[PDB]
RNA sequence: GACCGAUAGUGAACCAGUACCGUGAGGGAAAGGUGAAAAGCACCCCGGAAGGGGAGUGAAAGAGAUCCUGAAACCGUGUGCCUACAAGUAGUCAGAGCCCGUUAACGGGUGAUGGCGUGCCUUUUGUAGAAUGAACCGGCGAGUUACGAUCUCGUGCAAGGUU
RNA sequence: UAUCCUUGGGAGUCAGACUGCGAGUGAUAAGAUCCGUAGUCGAAAGGGAAACAGCCCAGACCGCCAGCUAAGGUCCCAAAG
RNA sequence: AACAGUGGUAGGAGAGCGUUCUAAGGGCUGUGAAGCCAGACCGGAAGGACUGGUGGAGCGCUUAGAAGUGAGAAUGCCGGU
RNA sequence: ACUCGGUGAAAUUAUAGUACCUGUGAAGAUGCAGGUUACCCGCGACAGGACGGAAAGA
């Protein structure tokens, strides 16, 4: 199991997993790639400087779509002031395939 | 995906001996192990921590001049009615309170804090009765 | 001597827990099979 | 109006304060704040854009083939059967305005039935009638007339 | 299952409830007996409905006196006749006489 | 031009502006009048 | 014409009572105070969905902090160390859960120490 | 009739200037809808009756006489989850357990515990206040029209334009 | 560095509040007394000062269970010596 | 595409959502219209669909036009509770 | 008055699961901060608070 940096964020992943990423582009059916390879754990454990050199984690795309969606709703008391807006975050499911080159 | 504890928290028993401490600094180490912050499964919610045995409880120690001028005040309900005894009095007769006001009163007050002082208990003299929960030592670590 | 505030229904319902009645106190009538209260009367029973 | 409706005039309370009358705007008796008022919609516009008007609508409707021009339009009979008839030899399965020269009877008289037809004269042609119907049926001299008109 | 309805009867639905809760779930022979012997105005009412109901059961559907229980029982609120002057004696205004629908269902166990 | 495809001239034509009906529309409570002036 | 206006009213108060469902007593019931409820909740969620990235770090230095004493060191110096010697990318939560899942991350700590030295 | 459609439109769609109020001048309401057709429930059963349950008529009887549709407040019956050591503008974020199974969706219901959190409106320099208003629900309830003045935009024609 | 001039249309506003500097003022230290002068609130949420319109840091388009700091802090409540 | 920006009361400016009616084109609907009830759907907001029940005869789409044009507060008015 | 059977209103009412103390605060804190107490639901009394009404100085 390794520990990925995607979306300006890290994430821990075995094969097989299911995981949701930011939009990270792509189309359905694609197979992505992530270089930033912060620490592959496990029964050989490589903890690597910034990154661990010579690590890659190959993964398969399923869909692009957007979470449930968040009414953000706020107001002022007195000032007659409200805002209403509607939000819902595009993601990414992605399927890891082999952990390592 | 952060593990959050319940139903999977296993305690254990403690023995910390109070003899040449202060009582502040034994307090708040022993609240702390009461809480569960020595645990990497503390979860805020649900009460990690572990049971403490507290022996020798008369013969802890308060610098400065703390045994004379340190008063334990309190009001049962009637109006002006506040009596009070001074620390000498408190650790020559009722040391085991003395010393759970002080952990009690360290500790996060409401539901969870009360359950876990529930989970202390303080003895004067040298012997306690749970061996059969064959409780540790545990030394201070400041 | 003026309520301040209406009162909700949850605490109507609380007071009225204690405002209901009671079962009888009955027995059959040795002849016939009627029930009358215990030691009331019903040879007619 | 709040003024001009039945009573009103006292002011409704007394005791054993007064404020306000039984016909005010908000009291279910009545009293409409503004509501609508008889009046004229009509205006006007410059004669040349009502010539310019009309040119466009009979240019337009010649462009998309949607004219007959008709030697002359004759009737023996004044029937209904004979102007369907008539009609549907010249394909109009639609709405149609028929143009005369002088207002000629028998022409009148049928096609007045029929429920997509209207008949009128020269002088009588406007903006409405032409664009609604589908299709222009007009005899030479009314556009005789119509071109020395304009 | 049989079941027998009274409409518009005047008493207040509160207090018809009382003895309702009494009675309800009982077996529908004990059930008389109670309300024989409770000493409220909603008795004499809510009897002559469970009577019917029994009835019913026994003329319609041909099912057993015997073996038979009070399923539902329950009493709802009806038109309420409004007296404006109870001027007459009182010093009060706009009485409210309330109404009740009383309804009662048994069935086989 | 068809009666069921009639389009102004661009410009023509603008939208009244109604006061009072919401404060999300810039002129509610106080209708554009503001305060006491 | 006149206009009169039924169904528009009714539509937007029921969405507002929907929305409202579950709340206590007279705050699921009555239009005018479960509209009052349905604003504070809004403005509850916005606070709040600041506060949860607030409160997940703090748990994640609680636990660094007592799986790290329990190898000798403390929060700070660990957390040090570990920037001192380039391994730091690893998160809090990352590391967090390899403190509950996987305490043989001990390794991380053995490589702050060697660097604090 | 780019007029209303039973709180509207006449005060009055109904035995309305009626009922009511006042000594009198005078003031002045509420209240429309079975069904195509009464075919408007023979007969049996419980009940003094009212009212029901069958049977029957009917497309419909949950269309049975204030009988088209029938919302909300308000009042009840049953049940899935929680609740008798707990201090609260009642929600919101985190969160086990239990019960379900959807417009299949990083699903639905309830929620033991933890953090945060002094209603809405008006007004004021400033409000959580011992400023003000609202018992609750429903309906109705406020920047129009005419004539002048002026400015911008559009269209037509242009030293001319218009009745 | 990107503002400022003219013309035209539309306005709202006319009891502001508190804090810090001065040293104009009892020119001195003032308090006064106003005078200036700056800031914030009004119309500004977020972190700190236990709680706190006007103090300190800092100006919220919306999501994230990412990182670095400001004021202020690191025995326990309560994150960190 | 590359930068820069997006707190806000009085107030100024812009873009839209819904309601009744009218005109033109297109349609629905007794194999079930409007209205009412429920739902875990769609849009940045005002809002809009789709299924099921009830209902038992009318309604909606596109482009224009006209307004008795949208309610939570008036110690509002009327009714119900 | 109280218990039982019958009948049956009114003022008031933003919603409300509505403790106490010490502070803070635009007038006086139930609802703000810190602490201390408190199993759930009633019946009868008291008059302390009642931001109840009377009052009235002024």
């Amino acid at each position: 199991y390794a520990i990925i940096k995607t979306g300006g964020k890290q994430i821990k992943v075995e094969e097989g997993q299911t995981v949701y990423i930011e939009k990270l582009a792509a189309e359905a059916g694609e197979t992505v790639t992530f270089e930033d390879v912060l620490f592959v754990g496990g029964d050989n454990v490589k903890v690597g400087n910034p990154t661990v050199e010579g690590a890659t984690v190959t993964a398969k795309v399923e869909k692009q779509g957007r979470a449930k969606k968040i009414t953000v709703f706020r107001y002022k008391p007195k000032k007659n002031v409200h805002k209403k807006q509607g939000h819902r975050q595009p993601y990414t499911k992605v399927t890891i395939e082999k952990i390592n080159a | 995906t952060p593990m959050a504890n319940a139903s999977t928290i296993e305690r254990k028993w403690l023995v910390v001996d109070a003899a040449g401490k202060t009582l502040g600094r034994l307090s708040s180490e022993v609240a702390a192990i009461l809480r569960g912050k020595h645990k990497p499964t503390y979860t805020p919610h649900v009460d990690t921590g572990d049971h403490v045995i507290i022996i020798n409880a008369e013969k802890i120690e308060l610098t400065g001049k703390k045994l004379t001028d340190k008063i334990y005040y309190r009001h049962t309900q009637h109006p002006g009615g506040l009596k009070s005894r001074t620390a000498l009095e408190m650790r020559t007769n009722y040391p085991e309170k003395m010393l759970e006001l002080a952990i009690k009163g360290m500790l996060p007050k409401g539901s969870l804090g009360r359950q876990m002082f529930k989970k202390l208990n303080v003895y004067r003299g040298s012997e306690h009765p749970h061996e059969a929960q064959k409780p540790e030592v545990y030394e201070l670590r400041g | 001597a003026v309520p301040f505030r209406r009162t909700s229904k949850m605490k109507k319902r609380l007071r009225r827990t204690h405002f209901k009645l009671n079962v009888p106190g009955m027995t059959e009538c040795p002849s016939c099979g009627e029930m009358k209260l215990s030691h009331r009367v019903c040879k007619a029973c | 109006n709040r003024s001009e409706v039945r009573g009103g005039g006292r002011k409704p309370w007394r005791q054993k304060a007064r404020q306000g009358s039984i016909r005010s705007p908000q009291w279910r008796g009545g009293g409409v704040v503004f509501g609508p008022t008889p009046r004229s919609y009509s205006y006007k516009l410059p004669k040349k854009v009502r010539r310019l008007a009309i040119k466009s609508v009979l240019s337009s409707k010649v462009i998309d083939n949607n004219i007959i021009v008709l030697e002359d339009l004759t009737l023996d009979t004044a029937k209904t059967k004979e102007m369907a008839a008539i009609l549907k030899g010249l394909s109009v399965e639609k709405k149609a305005l028929i143009v005369t020269a002088d207002a000629n009877e028998a022409v009148a008289l049928s096609a007045r039935n029929i429920p997509g037809v209207t008949v009128v004269e020269a002088n009588g042609i406007n903006v409405l009638d032409v664009v609604n119907h589908e299709k222009l049926l007009i005899t030479k001299a009314a556009v005789e007339k119509v071109e020395e008109v304009l | 299952q049989a079941k027998a309805v009274a409409r518009t009867v005047r008493i207040a639905p509160r207090k018809a409830r009382l003895v309702m809760d009494l009675i309800r779930g009982k077996q529908v022979g004990e059930a008389v007996s109670i309300l024989n012997l409770t000493p409220r105005a909603a008795s004499p009412i809510i009897e002559k409905v469970l009577k019917s109901a029994i009835a019913n059961a026994e003329h319609n559907y041909e099912m057993d006196a015997n073996n038979l229980v009070i399923s539902q029982a329950f009493v709802d609120e009806g038109p309420t006749l409004k007296r404006f002057r109870p001027r007459a004696m009182g010093r009060a205004s706009q009485i409210n006489k309330r109404t009740s629908h009383i309804t009662i269902v048994v069935s086989e166990k | 031009m068809k009666l069921h495809e009639l389009k102004p001239s661009e410009g023509s034509r603008k939208t009244r502006n109604r006061v009072g009906r919401g404060i999300g529309s810039g002129n509610g409570k106080t209708a554009g009048k503001g305060h006491k002036g | 014409p006149r206009v009169k206006g039924g169904t528009v009213t009714r539509k937007r108060r029921k969405k507002v009572l929907k929305l409202a469902k579950g709340y206590f007593g007279s705050k699921h019931t009555l239009y005018k105070v479960a509209n009052q409820q349905v604003m504070k909740s809004g403005n509850y969620a916005f606070r709040d969905r600041r506060q949860k990235k607030r409160d997940f770090r703090k748990l994640w230095i609680t636990r660094i902090n007592a799986a790290a004493r329990m190898n000798g060191l403390s929060y700070s110096r660990l957390m040090h160390g570990l920037k001192l010697s380039g391994i730091e990318v690893n998160r809090k939560m990352l590391a967090d859960l390899a403190v509950n899942d996987l305490t043989a991350f001990n390794q991380l700590a053995d490589a702050a120490k060697a660097q604090l030295n």
